[PDB]
């Protein structure tokens, strides 16, 4: 994605801190992961490309990612998706938040959830 | 004829574009912070003074455990005692960074602004390593402080000091000096030492005139009697002095943190005994009597004896005092709160008299009113 | 007044003791060296490289005991860790958690019902280090920000799913803080 | 010599210091001579001015009368003086002399222990 | 236990437990310079000034030869 | 059941009740075990000691998982 | 460069703000190269708990109180006198006018 | 209605969407202490000029506020007095948990229990304070909430 | 300013008079703040506050009317700057159980 | 530490109006009537041994049990001969207490706030404005018998056209938690 460049300018700041790195990895959603050392300063030697040009978000870095992207952690995705658990867990999901009513999360007594629960902790005689 | 200005509101009685009076009203930020103290028990108050006087975030803890600690008796160990002191010092030095490049941003000067916010943002960076967050980190507490430092982190404070000592040199070079910022600051807003005495100033505002008074020295609350640093103390008070005192203060926290990262002993990072301070994670794990004391330091308080006392300590803006008043129960009976802005936005009144708004707005800016701790 | 006067003429003896003195006052005064001074610390930092973090590929430096978004985990088996022992809301100095609970239907004692306020959590990790079975902890998120208040009122359902979500991250930095506990 | 500076923003430097403190305190034991004898606040008062009269009267440099009393900043004691005058008038303008009989005073002592490390005024050397 | 929790594989007595912080590397850091150095190394004010006017002597000269060439 | 649905409404993944009765007993040869959450004790709860006389498997409590004694 | 002749970019002492990635925080918090250890506690109060010994908190004397009276109050005030040496001690200070690079040559800090 | 006016009308209306987004001009109303990570925000590390955030001093000229710290009832009214200046397309955002549900002070006498009970506030961004990281974070979903405006096509289809 | 307590009844019923004067001249000020012109009424005004100083008349502590004045004062000076057939038993009934 | 000039003064103060008096580590103790405080405060700030020339702070303390409830405190700091000194006495919510305001002129907001935080009234202060609370408060926040969450609360009403004030409605009521421990005594 270089067409992207000339109306976005951040992506091209993007590309042009991406001459000398190196492709440390990638992830299942297909952000590509950039480490670059040297003559660089502390605070920009670690990044990513999200490969979605058009909309993308910053929470769309999995945790897996999350913490070496960070700076938290010395450890790569590859290492947390080997050591993520089993028997329970769920993908990763962005910050949708204003995408759908169907999509946002909704309180159990909200009216716009699926199903809405009474809350009054007494049962009414109900002849 | 009477000028507003609306969180600071202030109005101005002008002549001639002469400020005969000023009046402030400060109510704006008032949020009941004496009474949910009262209302909460010890620990769940430390963050209220967290967020009292927010830019010197862990001098406000420092006092409140302080008086906490004297009402208590409970030794704090070297290790805790030292780390306390750069924490402090890390404080000052945010705190003073603060106001200098906002006083300079009030003036016009707006390039140093950015460079003290690089510097401010690896402080906080540093808090953030050795705290939960970069501000308001409830990192220290009554008896120690939370947890231990994590490893290099004293080596980056080192290379902080260095690169700090180059920049400290570097904004003294572009602001001193300047015939702008001295026609600016000379001859605004100054204040006799028998005027600061009357009206209740300290710290920077008092040592301006030369009183020629610090707190760290005379009632020294920490290894400060061990430190041999600097205090100074301006000939003729006024924002230019102050200003001068601010720089002369930031070199001394270079100096004081180079020594407590020099001579940080290894030991216990609280107090011994978990009556008064929580066990750690694996001892309330294994250990019946240390499950026991976690739940009952974590449901109910440590309960001080029912005693009244007045501590202060020598907070950036100047002395923040805490009067603690207890019932001997695990919640604070009483809990004043003594911010050393409240005296200062007094001051206001007559250090901006006869001058101009311009100068009322660089006295403003040199009294680094924050408005937090004087709405406390 | 008449000792600022007269201390200001000895002041002016004093700083014109000779016209070499006094010719470079004046020549300084005159071609504005501080100013020149000033503009050439400017040019200098102006030529220096820059240090703005170009947020959304790069983002700034983390800790292991940040104090991001409250979340709820589970055990590797995949029961809850979260007994209902009530240690967060009895330390939580904002009271923003809410916790009811029952019998199970084995006769284990776990919460029914436990909701958090976003709005009112100060993001203080006191629950989070008064859990004594860690089930509760501040997650590394802080990316999370809601355009609904009834979106930032979590609840038990979100917060487990937090959990699910981020585990291996916080299980990564569990192991780090533990060594330092 | 002469004093450039006495430090305090507010005070200036006087030439005549001696002489002025020497009438301060002439005009103190004279005022304070109109207070009764069994208050002690009369014989405090008695005990340092004359002190300081006999000291300010046997040495004459202003140098050599702020080293021997050891408090310093002449200018300060003129202002002591001065002030010691006030309180003076106002204790002769007001009675508080005297027990009022039938009187009664809480003294209360305990000697509860605090760490080292709270901030205590330390006494001067 | 504090024994059990800071166990060594070879010790007898509570004594000489294994500990490990942060803190200063053998040699104690070094010096940070706290003062503050502002080397004054630019032109004398008599240098300037002796620029300033012998540029201007010139340069009103080279105004009247180029007044005289348009002319 | 009813407690799972009132504190849940996804009732499409698997609660945490049918997890932790789908992992088997623990099969021990000793009386007592020590109940710790997982491998590392300071990652988990306080420990908790279970007796194993009863011939039925005996819930930990914590993490409960149902150790049964050998013979 | 224009900068270095005069200012603080002309002193050769002169320290970069930026810091490189290689030098200034090698090692990520959360992954250290070496385990730490952090004590809890003395050695001495591990095995020989006893805490009505070190009982900071409620070790304190009683409060005691007096009720002086007139008798008492006139008795003491006849007592009691006044010398040069018994008034309270002076906290005097005063400015020195001492160079920045008087302390250690302005570099022990 | 058609296949091409719809087309045109969508290109409009992601013209001015993309004008609005990159023109953002918020104003602080900067109380208590989420204002000074506001100002590191604006500082040289998450810098805000960049994507088109600039602090305009005068409630007339700017676009959205930003509510960052507590709200007192002796605050309130000014806060609401200042909000009713600005310009019609406005947006708010509610930073901290003050300014969003009262925070730390909810139970409190003279403490607006959050920002939306004064304003409609259309994003909060939680945290005590928040990063800076997160308040970018929070102005970047505005961006991307106003990156979904069709007033061309709702003034066309009326 | 404030005054010291009033020692006399005499006192505290001049300190009482001196408000009411007070409250009278700065009526007209109340006009031009609120502008309820339609139905204000200013003697119905003058009228109701004569029947609160009336209606506060059970109070004889010098200390208590003196506190009174004192905080009518403040209020005084805040509406200046403008900082604002069934029984009745059966109603209350109908309403809620809490009455 | 420093108790010289406390014993100082209770050698050389009158008498008359020390009620009571504590010697403590936690700080020295003076507690007085408040007809003679002005006094006693004058005398401390003029004496030339006893110079507590700045006024820290004055704080309230709200006892609901004892007869005169209020309880003001004064903590004064002598940098001359660097000690702190403490003197307070008692007031009820009608009786007017006389003002420090002409010996320290910092008292004034001080005594302001403890208007508006109690209801204690001062005799001789220049003025006695609420300082603190919103405009046309109607209660004292500080007292015990006060409640936390106030009376009234704020809310935008749109056919008003402005923030009105309305009875408190609150939802999420207050918890509180009793953890005291019958033990504790
Ligand atoms: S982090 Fe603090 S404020 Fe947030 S839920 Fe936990 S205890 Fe409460
Ligand atoms: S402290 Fe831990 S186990 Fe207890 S209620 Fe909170 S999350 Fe659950
Ligand atoms: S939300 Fe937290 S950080 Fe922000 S103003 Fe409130 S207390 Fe301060
Ligand atoms: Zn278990």
């Amino acid at each position: 994605g270089y067409l992207r460049c000339l109306p976005d300018g951040n992506l091209l700041q993007t590309k042009i801190h991406n001459i000398g790195a190196t492709l440390v990895g990638v992830d299942k959603f297909g952000n590509k992961y950039y480490e670059k050392l040297g003559d660089t300063q502390y605070g920009r030697h670690r990044w990513v490309e999200y490969a979605e040009k058009s909309r993308y978000n910053a929470s769309q870095v999995p945790p897996e990612w999350h913490g070496w992207l960070h700076f938290i952690t010395d450890h790569t995705g590859d290492e947390l998706l080997l050591l993520k658990p089993k028997r329970y867990g769920v993908e990763h999901k962005e910050n949708l938040s204003g995408e759908g009513e169907q999509y946002i999360y909704h309180s159990k007594g909200h009216a716009l959830n699926p199903g809405q629960r009474d809350w009054t902790r007494y049962q009414p005689w109900e002849s | 004829f009477t000028l507003n200005f609306g969180s600071l509101r202030l109005v101005l009685e002008m002549n001639g574009e002469v400020v005969e009076r000023a009046e402030p009203h400060i109510g704006l930020l008032h949020r009941g912070t004496e009474k949910l103290i009262e209302y909460k028990t010890y620990l769940q108050a430390l963050p209220y003074f967290d967020r009292l006087d927010y830019v010197s975030t862990m001098a406000q803890e420092h006092a409140y455990s302080l008086a906490v600690e004297r009402l208590l008796n409970c030794e704090v160990p070297l290790r805790a005692q030292y780390i306390r002191v750069l924490f402090c010092e890390i404080t000052r030095i945010l705190n003073h960074l603060l106001a200098l490049t906002t006083h300079a941003m009030d003036v016009g000067a707006s390039t140093p602004f950015l460079w003290a916010f690089e510097e401010r943002e690896k402080l906080l960076e540093f808090y953030e390593r050795v705290s939960g967050a970069r501000m308001h980190a409830s990192f220290i507490r009554p008896g120690g402080v939370a947890q231990d430092l994590p490893l290099g982190l004293c080596r980056d404070i080192d290379s902080f000091t260095q690169q700090f000592a180059s920049r400290i040199d570097e904004l003294e070079e572009m602001l001193t000096g300047n015939r702008i910022w001295k026609q600016r600051l000379v001859d605004i807003g100054t204040v006799t030492a028998q005027q600061a005495k009357d009206w209740g100033f300290s710290g920077v505002m008092l040592r301006g005139p030369g009183v020629c008074w610090d707190l760290r020295r005379a009632a020294p609350y920490d290894v400060y009697d061990q430190l041999d640093f600097d205090v100074p103390v301006g000939t003729r008070g006024d924002c230019y002095d102050r200003y001068c005192i601010r720089i002369e203060e930031m070199r001394q926290s270079m100096r004081i943190i180079w020594q407590c990262l020099n001579k940080i002993p290894s030991g216990m990072i609280k107090a011994d005994d978990r009556k008064l301070c929580p066990p750690s994670r694996c001892r309330m794990k294994l250990s019946m009597e240390s499950s026991i004391h976690h739940f009952e330091l974590y449901t109910e308080g440590f309960s001080v004896p029912a005693s009244s006392t007045y501590t202060a300590v020598e907070a950036p803006k100047g002395e923040f005092g805490v009067f603690l008043v207890s019932n001997g129960s695990n919640r604070p009976y009483r809990c004043k709160i003594r911010a050393p802005g409240f005296a200062h936005l007094q001051g206001l009144d007559f250090m901006s008299k006869h001058h101009m708004l311009a100068d009322v707005v660089t006295i403003i800016g040199t009294q680094d009113i924050v408005f937090g701790e004087v709405d406390r | 007044t008449k000792l600022e006067d007269e201390q200001r003429e000895q002041l002016a003896k004093e700083i014109s003791k000779d016209w070499s003195s006094v010719f470079e006052r004046s020549i300084n005064t005159l071609f504005l060296t501080e100013m020149v001074r000033g503009l050439m610390l400017t040019l200098k930092y102006f030529f220096e490289t820059k240090v703005t973090i170009n947020y959304p590929f790069e983002k700034g430096p983390l800790s292991p005991r940040f104090r991001g978004e409250h979340a709820l985990r589970r055990y590797p088996t995949g029961e809850e860790r979260c007994i209902a022992c009530k240690l967060c809301e009895a330390i939580c100095p904002a009271q923003a958690i809410t916790i009811e609970a029952e019998e199970r239907e084995d006769g284990s004692r776990r919460t029914t019902r436990y909701d958090i306020d976003m709005t009112k959590c100060i993001y203080c990790g006191f629950c989070q280090e008064a859990c004594p079975v860690d089930a509760i902890v501040e997650g590394p998120n802080f990316e999370f920000a809601t355009e609904t208040h009834e979106e930032l009122l979590y609840d038990k359902e979100k917060l487990l799913e937090n959990g699910d979500r981020w585990e291996t991250e916080i299980a990564e930095n569990l192991r780090s803080e533990s060594l330092y506990r | 010599k002469v004093k450039a500076s006495t430090g305090i923003v507010g005070l200036e430097v006087v030439p005549n210091a001696r002489e002025v403190l020497i009438g301060l305190y002439s005009k103190t034991l004279k005022e304070i001579q109109k207070v009764p004898e069994d208050e002690g606040y009369r014989k405090a008062v008695e005990s340092f001015t004359k002190h300081r009269l006999s000291v300010c009267k046997e040495e004459e440099d202003w140098e050599a009368i702020e080293k021997r009393l050891g408090c310093g900043q002449v200018e300060e004691l003129i202002e002591e003086a001065q002030d010691e005058l006030k309180l003076i008038s106002y204790m002769i303008e007001w009675d508080p002399w005297g027990v009022p009989d039938d009187y009664e005073c809480e003294v209360i002592e305990n000697d509860a222990p605090v760490p080292k490390h709270v901030p205590l005024h330390r006494p001067p050397p | 236990t504090e024994a059990y929790i800071r166990n060594k594989p070879g010790m007898v007595s509570v004594k000489d437990m294994p500990v490990l912080q942060d803190g200063p590397p053998p040699g104690g850091f070094a010096p940070v310079r706290f003062a503050r150095r502002i080397p004054n190394k630019g032109p004398s004010a008599v240098a300037i000034f002796l620029a300033a006017f012998g540029t201007f002597s010139w340069g009103m000269y080279q105004v009247g030869q180029g007044n005289k060439i348009r002319r | 059941s009813n407690h799972t649905a009132k504190w849940m409404q996804d009732t499409s993944k698997k609660s945490p009740m049918e997890l932790i009765n789908e992992v088997p007993p623990i099969k021990v040869e000793g009386r007592i075990v020590a109940c710790e959450g997982d491998t590392n004790p300071a990652l988990g709860h306080p420990i908790e000691f279970i007796c194993l006389d009863l011939p039925e498997p005996a819930v930990c409590k914590y993490c409960g998982l149902r150790y049964v004694q050998d013979h | 460069k224009p900068w270095e002749i005069t200012g603080p970019c002309a002193d050769p002492e002169y320290r970069s703000a930026v810091p490189l990635a290689t030098e200034y925080r090698l090692q990520c918090p959360a992954t250290t190269k070496e385990k730490p250890c952090i004590p809890n506690s003395l050695p001495e109060t591990v095995y020989d708990i006893k805490y009505f010994s070190r009982d900071q908190r409620r070790n304190r004397p009683p409060i005691r109180r007096t009720v002086l009276k007139k008798a008492d109050v006139e008795k003491l005030a006849k007592e009691q006198t006044f010398a040069v040496s018994d008034f309270p001690p002076v906290y005097l200070n005063s400015a020195v006018e001492e160079d920045i690079n008087a302390i250690g040559g302005g570099y022990q800090g | 209605v058609s296949k091409a006016a719809e087309f045109v009308i969508s290109k409009v209306d992601d013209l001015m969407n993309w004008a609005r987004r990159g023109s953002i001009w918020p104003m602080t109303f900067g109380l208590a202490c989420c204002a000074v990570e506001m100002m590191h925000t604006g500082a040289a590390r998450y810098d805000l000029d960049r994507f088109g955030i600039i602090f305009r001093p005068s409630p007339r000229q700017s676009d959205c506020m930003i509510v960052a710290g507590t709200l007192t009832n002796k605050m309130a009214p000014a806060l609401r007095k200042v909000y009713d200046q600005m310009p019609e397309p406005r947006w708010v955002i509610s930073m901290g948990s003050c300014a969003n549900g009262g925070g730390y002070y909810h139970y409190s006498y003279s403490v607006v229990r959050g920002c939306d009970r004064i304003v409609p506030v259309d994003i909060y961004v939680p945290g005590c304070p928040p990063t800076a990281e997160a308040l970018l974070y929070g102005l970047l979903q505005l961006q991307k909430k106003i990156n979904r405006r069709k007033d061309f096509l709702h003034w066309w289809t009326k | 300013k404030v005054l010291p307590n009033s020692a006399s009844v005499e006192e505290a019923r001049q300190r009482v008079f001196d408000f009411f004067r007070a409250t009278c001249r700065s009526l007209p000020s109340v006009m031009e703040i609120y502008n309820l012109y339609d139905v204000t009424s200013v003697a119905q005004l003058r009228s109701t506050v004569a029947s609160e100083i009336r209606k506060n008349i059970g109070v004889s502590d010098p200390k208590v009317i003196d506190m009174l004045l004192f905080k009518g004062m403040e209020e005084l000076m805040n509406v200046v700057n403008h900082s604002k057939a069934i029984s009745p038993f059966l109603k209350n009934f109908y309403s809620s159980n809490y009455f | 530490d420093n108790q010289f000039i406390f014993k100082y003064s209770w050698e050389t103060l009158p008498k008359k109006w020390v009620k009571k008096m504590e010697r403590s580590e936690h700080g020295n103790r003076f507690d007085t009537k408040t007809d003679y405080l002005f006094q006693l405060l004058c005398f401390l700030k003029l004496h030339t041994y006893t110079r507590v020339q700045v006024l820290i702070d004055i704080c309230g303390v709200d006892y609901p049990s004892r007869k005169r409830r209020f309880e003001v405190v004064y903590n004064l700091l002598s940098t001359r001969y660097n000690s702190r000194i403490r003197v307070q006495t008692s007031a009820d919510e009608v009786t007017r207490i006389s003002s420090v305001v002409s010996l320290f002129p910092s008292a004034g907001w001080w005594e302001r706030e403890v208007w508006d935080m109690f209801g204690v009234s001062f005799i001789n202060h220049p003025d006695l404005r609420r300082i603190l609370t919103d405009y046309g408060f109607e209660g004292h926040p500080l007292r015990k018998d006060f409640p936390l969450s106030g009376y009234v609360e704020v809310r935008y009403d749109d056919p008003e056209k402005r923030v009105v004030s309305e009875p408190i409605e609150m939802t999420q009521e207050f918890r509180y938690f009793d953890f005291a421990s019958p033990w504790e005594q």
